[PDB]
RNA sequence: GGAUGCGAUCAUACCAGCACUAAGGCAUCGGAUCCCGUCAGAACUCCGAAGUUAAGCGUGCUUGGGCGAGAGUAGUACAAGGAUGGGUGACCUCUUGGGAAGUCCUCGUGUUGCAUUCCC
RNA sequence: GCAGGUGUCCUAAGAUGAGCUCAACGAGAACAGAAAUCUCGUGUGGAACAAAAGGGUAAAAGCUCGUUUGAUUCUGAUUUCCAGUACGAAUACGAACCGUGAAAGCGUGGCCUAUCGAUCCUUUAGACUUCGGAGUUUGAAGCUAGAGGUGUCAGAAAAGUUACCACAGGGAUUACUGGCUUGUGGCAGCCAAGCGUUCAUAGCGACGUUGCUUUUUGAUCCUUCGAUGUCGGCUCUUCCUAUCAUUGCGAAGCAGAAUUCACCAAGUGUUGGAUUGUUCACCCACCAAUAGGGAACGUGAGCUGGGUUUAGACCGUCGUGAGACAG
RNA sequence: GGCGCGGCUGCUUCGGUGAGCCGUGCCAUCGGGUGCUCCAAGUGGGCCAUUUUUGGUAAGCAGAACUGGCGAUGCG
RNA sequence: UAUAGGGGCGAAAGACUAAUCGAACCAUCUAGUAGCUGGUUCCCUCCGAAGUUUCCCUCAGGAUAGCUGGAGCCCCGA
RNA sequence: AGGAGUCUGACAUGCGUGCGAGUCGACGGGUUCUGAAACCUGGGAUGCGCAAGGAAGCUGACGAGCGGGAGGCCCUCACGGGCCGCACCGCUGGCCGACCCUGAUCUUCUGUGAAGGGUUCGAGUUGGAGCACGCCUGUCGGGACCCGAAAGAUGGUGAACUA
């Protein structure tokens, strides 16, 4: 059988949720909210990839710790940081380095696995209760 | 009318007892407690009204898998139709009978191995049976449990019974 | 005749040279194994052959990590047989040595293994200098791993219960 | 289909297939869900020679190449005893050490249709038919099925 | 129909006691109103005077048959619970009293 | 050889009938102020020995009707597999593997596990 | 398909523990028959358990008595639901929390075998979350859980006519011819109670019983719905036999004689009219007698066109009405 | 599968026990009829015979069960 | 020479409005939409059906298993 | 003679190939042939990934084997066992958010946060991935293999027929 509307099956993806069954994710409300306005984005990278690219990250200066072991501001290591509201460091998988990471947010089990002598650094915007008191100073970076 | 499985429907052995089994059952059955890997029948006493499975299960032999308080979980496999899975049944010991066949067997195994030890220190029969056993690596079991519960979802009886 | 024997015609037929290997250099490699296999001791090369015919559901990425814990000096730095390819994903200061043999590696993996020790070997140089294919570890898959068995379709797919 | 499954268990996958079976009531309870569909019985030592000679075929590790001259003296496996023709025919019908598993033939006799026919197929031994158990007449029937 | 006491003892659900105390039974309806809901979707979506899917108010309807229909309100803490399904109708209450036993009269 | 406690096998453990736990290894029995209780110690129950073996508990026997179990006696019904086997037909039938049943005889008016452990 | 139940009713018709054990029959009690009540004896599941059926159970699961609240909250392995599919339901836990109870324990709703409702919204519960410079009130939005409609019960908001019709299809399904069946119908055999003054069988013949036909009716749904022209009639050919007459027969309650029943037998005959569309049938005179039954109810590329059976219309009946009727 | 050694645990008297777990050693008539994954098909309307049926006088009836065939299978 | 499409005109039948009327004709939307009927064009090979079950405004369909088949991967089973 | 799986999107796949914890290139310019197009390059675009939960705050570890069973070695070699060892599947249990409970050190605005457990849900290891195009196959879509009805709607053209 065919007319491809008698064996086909059917026309548009319905009889499928209501009364026949399988498939979509189906039957909805449910949360909805926030709008298209006050919305995303928070950029997030786990500290094991900065540890990939410590040795090859030779645009980030080494300093008080040995030459492998670098201060690096993570805001200027995260692709698509500039259209994001803040850059956060996530805590998965090891760090075997003596780094100094600068972030706009850090996890609590994000400092803790690279406790292994570190200085974990808030940027001014991490607070974010820090004084843009008309004044002058600090800023967010911009690039494509 | 659609078919079902009226869980209570057709029940005469499954709830009636012979003349010789009527009246209250002695509490020793109610008291009996089993160990894991015991083989036990499921077959209701009809004169106990609670802790029963759903009646279709009766006359199947199961393995005691684990226990929850008062009633026990016994593992069984359903039968006939298509692709059928192992299922676990919650039953109190009032409907669950120890297998005498399995005790007899356990005994017949020991008898066999008393002889195996005797006949391998001064005796001869077989030879070939001595060559397998001695090699083996063992043991227990749940790989081969999944092996069991995949062909008993049976093949050719399923297609044979799938049209008529 | 029987019905049994008809079912006997219905076994497999697994058999395949894959539809294309567009790479000529793979295409010659996949034949070589049926001449060499029945002509040496090498069961391993005979296994690699099936797995470099048939499928993409079969062709392996192996990470330097997935070599690295798994080779760990207690089969003492043998020759590691990776049917498909190595991938570059680890930093430890990686492998304890190593002779790794594969169809393909990435350039970063090629660079990092040879500056740890041994050689990143190609499978043909392996067939020349290890024709017996013994003291060798077949390491490994995957497509059999976490993502994706039957976990397809949209939003999936699940332990199961239902899907 | 239950009996057809039993014809396979004895291996018997076509008409005029044959397989040798052993000594029991238990085997003949098994056989007597198959009785109307088979004929059976003891063929003598010579009639097993002049059937092993006629209709024997080769083993696995190759195909079949057969139980012809060369290839039973020198070929055929055997780990139990000497595999060779004359020797095997005595060992199988003398029924001793590992000779219920020397049968384990290679694997069905492919019999010729009988010479001059049956007396009719739909009938048992009692009524002058072919089906069922009969020592005498099996050795007649296999020497027709050449 | 049912004797149900208006005054009963029960367990609390609520996390300030999380133990047993005196509770008061009452049958409940209000409705809303101040309009943010379905009521708005209708006000707007009239749209040629069409009430439309504001009616499933009918079928002409009638089968009769409930569940218990309660909220039991603590007289010693204000934390208090509704109850789970089993089958009633209709329901009597008043301040109870009682289906009193026993009678000689 | 065994009465007294707690139980297993739960129609071989009954209905009925005839001897026996017993001069210091029981129940009937007596006091009921009493705990306890009832309407009322009758039951219930604190207390307890004068009687009793007469019982109940239970011990030797009685098969009588009951029945488990079995022995002969009814291979009869019934049914699985297979038949160019018969019959107008409902039906029968051979073969292959199986086979209750009533009567009579019989065994049986317990058996078993833990206790307190006793007269000889 | 048979048989019959549930869409309720219950804070005690639940829980537990101590304590008791029947229904019922005999015997006894002035009056009381319905007579309870009170007593004794016998009394094993026949009683009792709200409610179908069924099955279960005797210091109970049944009875009696007191107390009690667990018909508490939250969670669920798993069975049923369904072999993997939801709500429901069960069968248990653990966590929290109580009871009774000597306590061990029992208690996760109703002897058991298990006794119902998603989805938006609304309702409330508890705590917490949230609504775009800060700051502060108001509501909103929301998580988790329970109750309010869906008995078209795995969830629509919901009456008819068409004979003015139309369309896509179906012989998947009717009327209808055919085919199967043959209860119904027609006819027969057997048996022979019985009646015929007496006499079963001149004749008549019940009950019961076995058949044959396929020509009434019923049943079925195999055949056709890209089409099988309807009933009745007419004319025209042919046939069957269960024979109405005629030929030849047998019996008689065959004296003649009209006859009565039956045998063989299909060659030839079997009509003309009055009413009705009628088939059928009623009637009239006829006649030797005016037989029945098939051939696609023989017969519309023959006829006819009265009925049936379109579109118009009336009456009666029904319907608020359109409109409907085996009128 | 069975045993021993050693640790740890449980439920249920400051009480008795096994079972579970981990670790370590020891000792033991058939014959590919076959597992798992992805993606797709007509369906998602049958028939008959045999056996066992239930309704129906019955039916080339209706409606099940158990099976073999037709459908989709020639040839005699 | 008026009156034009649920409008006209009708001594009203659903009559009549250019051979078309229980809603004219034309062109367009438009390649409507059809759980329905029909048809859908080269060779061969390996295996080879289902006409069943739950749900479903469901029974001339969907849906989901059941019945199949390919393609890969591995080395028990009566 | 004409006459029916078309077109490409999405979502899911099969088969293949390049790089592989990112890959991925428009638009401009630069430049030949060519209306084409190509090549370099900034690299738009910021997917799917790279890790997750959920209303919302805001938080966020990767160690283990056990069994079967690939294979090497030791040996000792007719046999043969012992060890590791990882594929892969089955089986075990801890973790990371969410919920619920106990929370030290203590900070002492305020609350963060070691230890530990229950519970389901999703996540992480021995269950570590992709992207890209091509070629496939499906689904849904747009007329959606092709034909096939009566229709309903808009705007015009008809009273030379007929009322």
């Amino acid at each position: 059988m065919t007319t491809r509307f008698k064996k086909n099956r059917k026309k548009r993806g319905h009889v499928s949720a209501g009364h026949g069954r399988i498939g979509k994710h189906r039957k909805h409300p449910g949360g909805r909210g926030n709008a298209g306005g006050m919305h995303h984005h928070r950029i997030l990278f786990d500290k094991y990839h900065p540890g990939y690219f410590g040795k090859v990250g030779m645009r980030y200066f080494h300093r008080l710790s040995n030459r492998f072991h670098c201060p690096a501001v993570n805001v200027e290591r995260l692709w698509s940081m500039v259209p994001a509201e803040a850059g956060a460091g996530a805590g998965k998988a090891p760090v075997i380095d003596v780094t100094q990471f600068g972030y706009t947010k850090v996890l609590g089990k994000g400092m803790l696995p690279p406790e292994r002598p570190i200085v974990v650094k808030a940027k001014l915007i991490s607070k974010v209760a820090e004084k843009k008191i008309k004044a002058a100073g600090g800023a967010v970076l911009l690039t494509a | 009318m659609p078919a079902g499985h009226g869980l209570r429907s057709r029940t005469r052995d499954l709830f009636a007892r012979p003349f010789r089994k009527k009246g209250y059952i002695p509490l020793t059955t109610y008291l009996r407690t089993y160990k894991v890997g015991e083989h036990v029948d499921v077959k209701v006493n009809g004169a106990v009204h609670k802790g029963m499975p759903h009646k279709f299960y009766h006359g199947r032999t199961g393995r005691v898998w684990n226990v929850t308080k008062r009633a026990i979980g016994v593992e069984i496999n359903k039968q006939v139709g298509n692709r059928i899975i192992k299922k676990r049944i919650h039953v109190r010991v009032e409907h669950v009978q120890p297998s005498r066949c399995n005790e007899e067997f356990l005994q017949r195994k020991l008898n066999n191995d008393k002889l195996k030890a005797e006949a391998k220190a001064r005796g001869e029969v077989i030879s070939t049976k001595r060559q397998p056993a001695g090699p083996k690596p063992g043991f227990m079991v749940e790989g081969t449990t999944i092996e069991t519960v995949t062909p008993i979802p049976y093949d050719v009886v399923n297609d044979l019974k799938g049209g008529y | 005749m029987g019905i049994d024997l008809v079912a006997g015609g219905r076994n497999k037929r697994t058999k395949r040279v894959a539809p294309k290997s567009d790479d000529v250099y793979l295409k010659l490699l996949v034949k070589l194994y049926r001449f060499l296999v029945r002509r040496t001791k090498s069961k391993f090369n005979a296994v690699i052959l099936k797995r470099l015919f048939m499928s993409k559901t079969n062709r392996p990425p192996l990470s330097m990590r997935r070599l690295s814990n798994f080779m760990k000096g207690k089969e003492e730095k043998n020759i590691a047989v990776v049917v498909g390819t190595i991938t570059d994903d680890m930093r430890i200061q990686e492998v304890p040595a190593m002779k790794v043999t594969a169809l393909r590696f990435t350039e970063t993996a090629r660079a990092r293994i040879i500056n740890a020790g041994g050689e990143c070997l190609t499978f043909d140089q392996l067939a020349l200098r290890a024709p017996t294919g013994e003291n060798t570890i077949l390491l490994r898959g995957p497509k059999n791993a976490r993502e994706a068995v039957r976990h397809f379709g949209k939003a999936p797919g699940v332990p199961h219960s239902h899907t | 289909p239950k009996t057809k499954k039993i014809l396979q268990l004895l291996r018997l996958r076509q008409i005029f297939n044959g397989v040798f079976l052993k000594v029991n009531k238990a085997t003949i309870n098994m056989l007597r869900r198959v009785e109307p569909y088979v004929t059976y019985g003891y063929p003598n030592l010579k009639s097993v020679r002049e059937l092993i000679y006629k209709r024997g075929y080769g083993k696995l590790n190759k195909q079949r190449i057969p139980l012809a001259n060369n290839k039973v003296i020198e070929e055929g496996l055997g780990k139990h005893n000497i595999i060779c023709i004359e020797d095997l025919v005595h060992e199988i019908l003398t029924v001793g050490p590992h000779f219920k598993e020397a049968n384990n033939f290679l694997w069905p006799f492919k019999l010729k249709a009988p010479l001059g026919g049956l007396k009719k197929k739909r009938n048992h031994y009692v009524e002058g038919g072919d089906a069922g158990n009969r020592e005498n007449y099996i050795n007649q029937l296999v020497r027709r099925m050449n | 129909m049912v004797n149900v006491p208006k005054t009963k003892k029960t367990y609390c659900k609520n996390k300030e006691c999380r133990k047993h105390t005196l509770h008061k039974v009452t049958q409940y309806k209000k409705g809303k109103d101040s309009l943010s809901a379905q009521g708005k979707r209708r006000y707007d979506r009239k749209q040629s005077g069409y009430g439309g899917q504001t009616k499933p108010v009918f079928h002409k309807k009638a089968k009769t048959t409930k569940k218990i229909v309660l909220k039991l309100q603590c007289q010693s803490c204000k934390h208090y619970s509704q109850h789970p399904i089993k089958r009633c109708k209709h329901f009597e209450i008043g301040g109870d009293k009682k289906g009193k036993g026993t009678s000689l009269f």
